C-alpha cells in the first residue's frame, strides 16, 4: 500500500480500478 | 422547440407536459418511495426495534 495515496492503495491496485469503470438511465429503473 | 409540447426519456415515459395557458416547461418526478427493513433482536430479549 501507497501511504500517499488517499485510498490506500497499491499503485497497481489504482491502474484497476480506473480501468473497469462501468434524465439517465440509472433514475429511469429506480423510479 | 415551437409546437412541441410534451416530453420523453430514455424509457419512454412522460418527464415533462407543457402548461396550456402560460407555455412552459414543467418536468414530473414522482414523489419519493422505497424499501423498509426491521433490526429487531429475539422477542424473548427485549421488545425494541
Amino acid at each position: 500500500p501507497d501511504p500517499s495515496k488517499p485510498s490506500k492503495r497499491s499503485p497497481i491496485e489504482d491502474l484497476l480500478f480506473n480501468k473497469v469503470t462501468l434524465r439517465d438511465l440509472i433514475c429511469a429503473q429506480k423510479f | 422547440l415551437p409546437f412541441q409540447q410534451f416530453g420523453r426519456d430514455i424509457v419512454d415515459t412522460t418527464d415533462a407536459v407543457r402548461d396550456p395557458q402560460t407555455l412552459e416547461i414543467l418536468d414530473i418526478t414522482p414523489c419519493s418511495f422505497g424499501g423498509v427493513s426491521v433490526i429487531t433482536p429475539g422477542t424473548n430479549t427485549s421488545n425494541q426495534v
